[PDB]
DNA sequence: TAATAAACTAAAAACTATTATTAT
DNA sequence: AATAATAGTTTTTAGTTTATTAG
């Protein structure tokens, strides 16, 4: 299934930061 | 106040911290002449308990000790100074198979 | 810092022992005030200790008030608790022989704690009524320690051998609306909070809610 | 069931590769080098137990055993250390290109049969369960034409007997990314390579699933879940001992001495105590160790609480994230399908007394049920479960005094109000990593190869605010209908 | 400044490796 | 000479020092 980790599958492919946004 | 008479050397090694420097305390308010165990002069080369006549070479660099001593464990020395007497030295000599 | 705190404690023989179900009041306020006495103890706070009887034998406290302070015999100078002064308390304080009036042993705390100001700088106070209400008591003092408390404002906790509320004999009833005429004046709703018992304190530590731990 | 995940990574030589696409940019070789760099330093920096190799075809010489022509291997079969990430790196840029073209091999042709061969051959050697297994691939070719139809014909049957197997095959473009310009036949053997570059850092993970749990709801009926550590810190990595220069670790002979003998203290010799008052109040270890005991490890359920009446003042150590299952007792998990279907009577919440170790008091706890967000892109979110908050004591409260001392005036509301909305965040979790951890690795890796440091950086906790304020409006200070400023 | 982040030594249990010890 | 208890490195955890804010 996607959205696994690929170094670590069954665990998720986490996205980086991206710090924190102002609306 | 007994260890005069024995011209005794610590060891800063293996004796622990706490242990030898409580010794040579011991020892010179004992009037015990201190005395390295590299040379004549001494009447007890005291060495760690655990190590042999073979270590003592070693740790010495040494091929024999320094005449005129005799080698026996600080536990002995110690039951002689909590009890504030002095007991003989067998069965506490430090082992010398050479 | 300095918590002046005292004991004022009723002692007798028809209340030294209680109905079973009911503790007595003088067992039960006895194990209470060690309890809380051992955590203090064990927290060390900074306070003497001052301990005053009535209704033993006699009266041998500093000042009897020509015999209107009756049975009040005093034990404790103002001094550090230690442990060999609790157990001789929790060994040898018995059943008394008699009944008398507490706010005697009160005023005399209140006057050797101001007269006692020296040496650590009086403080917040607090004391604990130690009282059943089912002995023969007067309601006429109140004005007294009406004046008292309202020129000293001290912090008071009430005790009682009940935490139903229709238990209360007679003598209980007009023991209860006299002090609780005295905390409503003094506290108010905090008075009405502080309404406690000797067996409520056995598992209750708010009734000491008059120290606070701040940041 | 731990497993592994064994990595291997093939580079052809044909000068399609050592050459700089045509460009100043880096070359396939040098994109590739960074690649392997920041797969090394994700491996150190999470679990490195799994073993990389380094294997080159398509090569002048050869070194594998085997000894099959144009086949160059360096790496065995290791965890990547520091000397692996030196030796590897010594040969880049076009000097190190060189170097390593004139050590390993300028260029040759590539047989396919033999490297599935030697590939299945080596990984045979695997003496340890494989929880996963795959090769990642960088090559330009678009589709097999030097090697006769024939190669491969065989090839794409040893690749269908791989695949079925369990190993796959993974590819980027090389000639232009995006668009298809790869593998429009390798679409029958069968940006990204960004991701394969050094994009993630400070990576961990565990395979774990913490012990069976008994449930003492009474003592009629105890029930099995499994709890789950879900929450906690990453730490420092250990100062390990060692030496000045001979670099080798200490023992300890770390025991307390007594005045009276040489030796130390006996076990009777070494006795516990402690001041109170006048008193050197005496016991032992083991009397304060026997005085903990409350009752058994588990929780004794003491019932459930209406979660309708809850609070947010109070707050205690992270929750704890517990899971219905089925290990020892039977019917465990069809009760547990339930409560978690209503949330006005079933959300209620478990006061419940809660001993985790043996000879441990018992610990106040709270249920809240957990619906498995499974997030719709399948992620089951916030997973199906039980999130358990600590209950505070009457020791959690240290008193404060009454702040309400003001409600101010409408205009201030008003002028803040339009301040802050003038800023939201969407509330990216995953969006400050730990600065302070991560300067660490950095001390580490200057201490690596050669850096006084290599990254001097912060995980971006520092304030951009200065800045957010023109964005949101120096109006923050025109604001200020205040009389008289705070900070004089 | 005579407590306090922050560390910090000890420290059960957890997730596996096994391993025997009654199973012919 | 057949299974059936346990075993046993690895990983957090937490009441002890440890320096730096502390009657």
């Amino acid at each position: 299934c996607p959205g696994e980790s690929l170094i670590n599958p069954g665990f998720k492919s986490k996205k980086p930061a991206g710090g924190v946004d102002f609306d | 106040e007994w260890l005069s008479s024995l011209r005794a050397h610590v060891v800063r090694t293996g004796i622990g911290r706490a242990r030898a420097e409580l010794f040579e305390k011991q020892i010179v308010q004992h009037g015990g002449q201190l005395c390295p165990a590299q040379g004549p002069g001494v009447t007890h080369i005291v060495v760690d308990e655990g190590m042999d006549y073979e270590r003592a070479l070693r740790l010495l660099r040494l091929p024999q000790l320094p005449p005129g001593a005799q080698l026996v464990k600080s536990a002995w020395l110690s039951l002689c100074l909590q009890e504030r007497r002095l007991v003989d030295v067998a069965g506490f000599s430090i082992f010398i198979p050479s | 810092n300095k918590a002046a705190v005292v004991l004022c404690m009723d002692v007798g023989f028809t209340m030294s022992n209680s109905i079973p179900g009911i503790e007595s009041p003088f067992e039960q306020a006895k194990k209470v005030i060690t309890m809380f006495v051992q955590r203090q103890v064990f927290a060390e706070n900074k306070d003497e200790i001052a301990l005053v009887l009535f209704g033993t034998d006699g009266t041998d406290n500093p000042l009897s008030g020509g015999d209107q302070y009756q049975n009040i015999t005093v034990h404790r100078h103002l001094m550090l608790p230690d442990f060999d002064l609790l157990e001789d308390i929790e060994s040898k304080i018995q059943p008394g022989s008699q009944q008398a009036d507490f706010l005697d042993a009160l005023i005399v705390s209140m006057d050797v704690i101001q007269h006692e100001t020296i040496g650590k700088k009086f403080e917040k106070r607090h004391i604990e009524i130690f009282t059943d209400l089912s002995s023969r008591f007067s309601k006429s003092q109140l004005d007294i320690i009406i004046h008292s408390l309202k020129k000293c404002d001290i912090s008071l906790q009430f005790f009682l051998p009940f935490s139903p509320l229709k238990g209360i004999t007679e003598q209980q009833k007009e023991g209860l609306e006299i002090v609780k005429m005295v905390m409503i004046s003094l506290e108010g709703e905090d008075g009405l909070d502080e309404i406690y018992s000797f067996s409520e304190s056995l598992r209750k530590l708010c009734v000491f809610k008059k120290i606070e731990r701040h940041s | 069931y731990s497993g592994r995940d064994s990595l291997i990574f093939l580079v052809d030589a044909s000068k399609a590769m050592f050459e700089s696409q045509s460009e100043d940019e880096l070359t396939p070789f040098d994109m590739s080098i960074q690649c392997i760099q920041s797969v090394y330093i994700s491996k150190i920096i999470s679990s490195d137990r799994d073993l990389l190799a380094v294997v080159f075809y398509g090569t002048e010489k050869d070194k594998n055993s085997v000894n099959f022509k144009n086949i160059y291997v360096l790496q065995e079969l290791d965890n990547p250390g520091a000397k692996r990430i030196l030796e590897l790196d010594q040969f880049k840029g076009q000097q190190g290109q060189k170097r390593f073209q004139d050590m390993m091999g300028h260029g040759s042709d590539y047989s396919l049969s033999e490297v599935l061969w030697v590939c299945a051959n080596l990984f045979s050697d695997v003496q340890f369960k494989m929880s996963h297994k795959r090769i990642m691939l960088f090559t330009n070719e678009d589709n097999p034409h030097g090697n006769d139809s024939a190669k491969a014909s065989r090839a794409r049957t040893k690749a269908g007997d791989l695949r079925d197997t369990g190993i796959f095959l993974d590819l980027m473009h090389l000639k232009k990314p995006g668009g298809f310009d790869i593998s429009l036949f390798y679409r029958d053997i069968i940006s990204k390579l960004e991701d394969l570059l050094r994009k993630v850092r400070a990576k961990e993970t565990r395979k774990r699933a913490l012990s069976r749990l008994k449930l003492k709801l009474n003592k009629d009926i105890v029930i099995s879940v499994g709890i789950y550590n879900l929450v906690q810190k990453a730490l420092k990595p250990p100062p390990i001992k060692l030496y000045r220069e001979t670099n080798e670790p200490v023992k300890t002979k770390t025991r307390t001495f007594n005045t009276s003998t040489g030796g130390l203290l006996l076990p009777s010799d070494t006795k516990r105590s402690q001041i109170y008052g006048s008193r050197q109040i005496i016991l032992e270890k083991e009397e304060t160790e026997e005085l903990k005991r409350f009752d058994d490890p588990g929780l004794m359920l003491m019932g459930f609480k209406p979660l309708v009446l809850l609070k947010k003042h109070h707050y205690l150590r992270p929750s704890l994230f517990v899971y219905p299952e089925e290990s020892l007792v039977i019917g465990s998990s069809t009760l547990f399908s339930a409560l978690l279907i209503k949330c006005l009577e079933k959300e209620v919440a478990a006061l419940c007394r809660y001993t985790p170790r043996r000879n441990i008091p018992p610990y106040f706890v709270a249920l809240v049920p957990q619906e498995e967000e499974l997030d719709d892109q399948k992620i089951q979110v916030t997973p199906p479960g039980f999130q358990l908050v600590f209950l505070p004591f009457a020791d959690d409260k240290r008193k404060m005094p009454f702040t309400e001392k003001i409600m101010a005036t409408p205009e201030q509301v008003g002028k803040m109000k339009a301040i802050v909305e003038k800023l939201r965040f969407t509330y990216r979790s995953d969006s400050f990593e730990n600065p302070v951890l991560q300067q660490h690795f950095r001390n580490l890796e200057a201490l690596a190869l050669d850096l006084m440091e290599p990254e001097q950086a912060v995980d971006l906790t520092l304030p951009k605010v200065e800045a957010m304020n023109k964005r949101l409006g120096s109006l923050v200070d025109e604001f200020k209908e205040l009389v008289y400023p705070p900070d004089y």
